């Protein structure tokens, strides 16, 4: 915010309000349950793990689907901290669909 | 794929995947060791995160 | 065992304040240091836990519980190597001499692990840092070893 001026006009296309980050980073998370998943639409999407068939999982949607997939169709999801990364790969989860 | 940035990811997955830029670091974590962490970031953006 | 060491009994009579012949579980800890064993607080916590025993709320103590917790406590000095607490200083700064700087011990001994109040970090440091802000660590953990 202090920084940006430079740009200032363009900032917003840059980087965000320093409580849109914020307020962005500092939210709830419940990683153990939280993650990405295969789809046999679209690519990816995410949602919540509701149960554990000991090598199959059933999970939530994010638009309301459940769907009981494998155990590596499922891939974890990054803590909020790693919103909108200036740089991926300094994200601590590498896969697929976080990228 | 086809771009190499999913290759980029791979090989960086192998060796050290998440790299976390120093202020970056600060902010987020300051509050383990609260008054050595904040003292390390504060008094070098990167010293600190040390 | 008695060896039966009745001055165990005697210094439970100097910690009480009330004079009933009872210690309340606040104190064990800091007791069970001053007998001569150093049982880390997460230990004390836990065992108390352990037992189902809530340091919450009020507590009395009665001796025929604090003997033997103090028992239990004491085979755990097997801990104390002072071969680790040296090399371990000896790890955190440069160069072969054992100096850490004033405010790096500090700080560490305040909000790492176990956090020690800064006044009881200024009164471990008081005598053995001098003005340099140059604390000598093989004469410090010596000194520290005195009591």
């Amino acid at each position: 915010d202090a920084e940006m001026a430079a740009f200032g006009e363009a900032a917003p296309y840059l980087r965000k309000s320093e409580k849109e980050r914020i307020e962005a980073q500092n939210k709830p998370f419940d990683a153990k349950s939280s993650v990405f998943v295969v789809h046999p639409k679209q690519s990816f999407v995410k949602g919540t793990i509701q149960s554990k068939e000991g090598g199959k999982v059933t999970v939530k949607t994010e638009g309301g689907e459940t769907l009981t997939v494998k155990e590596d169709q499922v891939f974890s999801m990054n803590p909020p901290k790693y919103d909108k990364i200036e740089d991926m790969a300094m994200m601590t989860h590498l896969h697929e669909p976080a990228v | 794929r086809c771009n190499g940035v999913l290759e980029g990811i791979r090989i960086c997955r192998k060796g050290f995947p998440s790299r976390v830029l120093y202020a970056d670091f600060k902010q987020r974590y300051r509050v383990l060791n609260a008054s050595a962490i904040p003292e390390g970031q504060f008094m070098d953006s990167k010293k600190a995160s040390e | 065992s008695k060896a039966a060491a009745d001055d165990f009994k005697e210094a439970f009579l100097l910690f009480d304040r009330t004079g009933d012949a009872k210690i309340t579980a606040s104190q064990v800890g800091d007791i069970a240091r001053a007998l001569g064993q150093n049982p880390t607080n997460a230990e004390i916590n836990k065992i108390l836990g352990n037992p189902s025993k809530e340091e919450m709320n009020a507590a009395a103590i009665t001796f025929e519980e604090f003997l033997p917790m103090l028992q239990a406590a004491a085979n755990n000095k097997d801990q104390g190597t002072f071969e680790d607490f040296v090399e371990g200083l000896r790890v955190f700064d440069k160069e072969g001499n054992g100096t850490v700087m004033g405010a790096e011990l500090r700080h560490v001994l305040a909000t790492l692990g176990e956090k020690m109040t800064e006044e009881e970090v200024e009164e471990l440091m008081k005598g053995q840092e001098d003005s340099n802000g140059c604390i000598n660590y093989e004469a410090f953990v010596k000194h520290i070893m005195s009591v």
